[PDB]
RNA sequence: AUGGAGAGUUUGAUCCUGGCUCAGGAUGAACGCUGGCGGCGUGCCUAAUACAUGCAAGUCGAGCGAACGGACGAGAAGCUUGCUUCUCUGAUGUUAGCGGCGGACGGGUGAGUAACACGUGGAUAACCUACCUAUAAGACUGGGAUAACUUCGGGAAACCGGAGCUAAUACCGGAUAAUAUUUUGAACCGCAUGGUUCAAAAGUGAAAGACGGUCUUGCUGUCACUUAUAGAUGGAUCCGCGCUGCAUUAGCUAGUUGGUAAGGUAACGGCUUACCAAGGCAACGAUGCAUAGCCGACCUGAGAGGGUGAUCGGCCACACUGGAACUGAGACACGGUCCAGACUCCUACGGGAGGCAGCAGUAGGGAAUCUUCCGCAAUGGGCGAAAGCCUGACGGAGCAACGCCGCGUGAGUGAUGAAGGUCUUCGGAUCGUAAAACUCUGUUAUUAGGGAAGAACAUAUGUGUAAGUAACUGUGCACAUCUUGACGGUACCUAAUCAGAAAGCCACGGCUAACUACGUGCCAGCAGCCGCGGUAAUACGUAGGUGGCAAGCGUUAUCCGGAAUUAUUGGGCGUAAAGCGCGCGUAGGCGGUUUUUUAAGUCUGAUGUGAAAGCCCACGGCUCAACCGUGGAGGGUCAUUGGAAACUGGA
């Protein structure tokens, strides 16, 4: 029934086995001037069969804690 | 154990009671699980009820026991009526 | 110190007592079993059986959790 | 539309720039002078310094044995037939002890913590949960001990040690029983791991009795008990976002980042350990240093914002300092245990006891913060079937103008402008309707009577009625009747007496409401800033008068405002402070015209949530008000979900 948090974004490094880190970015609104700026928060999440690749924008959601700071899995590789 | 039960209000050698689902351990006037009413034991001469009959009976059956007072309020009220008759007819 | 402090001091320590030694004998039991079943012996399934019935025992008197006494279970038999 | 004031001061004079200062609000305040009452609040902010003394956690005899007392009432006559013993029966009771539960709640404090600690919104197909409620199945058959108690021995004590005996709802073996655990077949489903349900085998896991009713060679009511399942409650973990200063802190990290295996935990996981790789964090501020409990809220401001985190509520953390576990559903446990350290006290020197950041109080520190009070009568909590017991929580008294609010210190007529003070042009002016005198009132005060509510009850007793039973007791419910108040004979009401007991503080040069005289003479002194004082000072001191307030009035400290003086709202850089000496350029910021598309930003609905209390609006109750209660309203940068496509972003 319920659903867990999902996010897209960029992959910036593969070099660990079986872990990719993906580059969600998001635009933070400054609270006093009010402009918008970039704001990058990467994700541990983890790649069971190292299909994911350095720069393709792939899917991933929230689980359990599956390693020290991995807490997401790969769903899906939208673009490459 | 849940429990319903009167946490006081109002002012020195003024009390005003709320009637409230709280667990036994949290203290009096404080943290509590669901308000049900109201009981003003210093109206008209005459203490003022006021109860949700549907939330009491629903926290009966779950399992809260209330305390003497809020079993006589409930007692004038009705609501041990209604809840021993639907318990006994069930 | 309070009267019932001292009362629970001593009960403590009579529980204590009685616990540890509940607690080592079936200890005991469960690394004889497990050794036995590591190493194929006769007697491998009587040393399970025992094993399990102070496990769940010592499950029931509170010396250890259920999920403990049903990892041990677990283990035991599907080494066994 | 509900909302926004300025003034002084740089100059011979001016405009501008610019800082400085003042008028406002607020306080857990302190101090000075003064001081009548009532209500509602508030009261160690410093030393998380050390603590004398009293108290702050017990309860259950309807789990258990034993002991005290021994009623009702058994026997001889001391001829004392009213006092006598042991040879009995032995009631209501009580208790040292085992056992159950509680003691992890309630209460205190804010030291530590820059962290998923807290707030908000989610997730757990990675979780635990005593007491409570409901349903299903059971509660069978045996056993050995040990407290208590008796006796000896050792110790100052704390307390131990040996021997003998005795119970249980204490402990233990066995039987039966799982959705629990393993294995093989399935079916359906989700978000990787997987989740759900159906079969068939193997291994294994329980329990208790107590008080009553009956037709009493046997069934049954209440409580208690075991297992399984749910619910409820409580707890745990993970995650998005938010949440503080410093770069005169730029590198940090080696269990560190990932993987495999194992162990471990309620639970996932480097949580831990072996092996393989070199990863991981960081200018979007890592690391380091400093500071800090967080929040609801509170103060201020027209708002945007700025400041704060008392009381009250939520969460977190801690209990002389540090470490550790045991008991337990729950603790690594304020008034529990062990060890180490520092510190108190007892000792027979061998050894022992302890921890007010519980309520009072003491010393100390400080500008500064309460009495070693009454009571469980109300609410709440622990045990018990219940009566009941415990509860410094709590409900109430005492002390303090510390704050807010309410009412007083008299009201009417009173020119006859009395006397007296002050000034004076010597006419008078003013204190002044002020006073006196007359008339009235009793808020308030004094005396005497009446005297609430807060009280629901629980229990007990009659009557019914629902489930189940063959029936009965009991159970729940409904209606009835006696009994329960520390505050306290307090509030309040009634009757009588007297204006009689009850006004002080600062200011009067401008800001800024209020001016004269005398004394002093760049002295004494004042002062927030400009300044005032050297002989005729509205600025010093006194006096009269006046102004602002009033049981308060001033001073000091701190925060916001005024300050557009960090300017998003809402400022600037030729000469007032401010364009780098100038290029080449990375990141970042921003970006020409049209069409199609997306829907991240943007806009518009629905749903959940943003606790209560508080601010605001309305209503209601205290004679009003403060205060209290009720209902609205608002508060998100919140989350899911449906719509729109101009603009920014992507294609
Ligand atoms: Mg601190
Ligand atoms: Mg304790
Ligand atoms: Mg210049
Ligand atoms: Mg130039």
């Amino acid at each position: 029934r319920n659903d867990r948090k999902v996010y897209v974004g960029k992959v910036v490094s593969d070099k660990m086995d079986k872990t990719i880190t993906v580059l969600v970015e998001t635009y933070k609104t400054h609270k006093l001037y009010g402009k918008r700026v970039k704001y990058s928060k990467k994700y541990k999440t983890h790649d069971e069969n190292n299909s994911a690749k350095l720069g393709d924008i792939v899917k991933i959601q929230e689980t359990r804690p599956l390693s020290a700071t991995k807490r997401f899995r790969l769903v899906e590789i939208v673009e490459e | 154990a849940v429990k319903i039960r009167l946490t006081r209000l109002g002012s020195k050698r003024n009390p005003f009671y709320r009637i409230v689902v709280a667990d036994a351990r949290s203290p009096r006037d404080g943290r509590i699980i669901e308000q049900i009413g109201t009981y003003n034991p210093t109206s008209a001469n005459a203490p003022e009820i006021k109860v949700d009959e549907a939330l009491a009976l629903k926290w009966l059956n779950d399992g809260a026991k209330p305390t003497d007072t809020v079993h006589n309020i409930l007692s004038k009220e009705g609501i041990m009526k209604k809840f021993d008759e639907q318990k006994k007819a069930k | 110190n309070i009267k019932s402090a001292i009362k629970r001091v001593k009960t403590t320590e009579k529980a204590e007592a009685r616990n540890i030694s509940q607690k080592s004998a079936m200890r005991t039991a469960v690394k004889n079993a497990k050794t036995a079943v590591s190493n194929n012996a006769d007697n491998k399934n009587e040393l399970v059986s025992l094993a399990v019935k102070l496990v769940d025992k010592a499950a029931q008197s509170n010396l250890i959790h259920s999920n403990k006494a049903d990892r041990i279970k677990s283990q035991l038999m599907t080494a066994n």
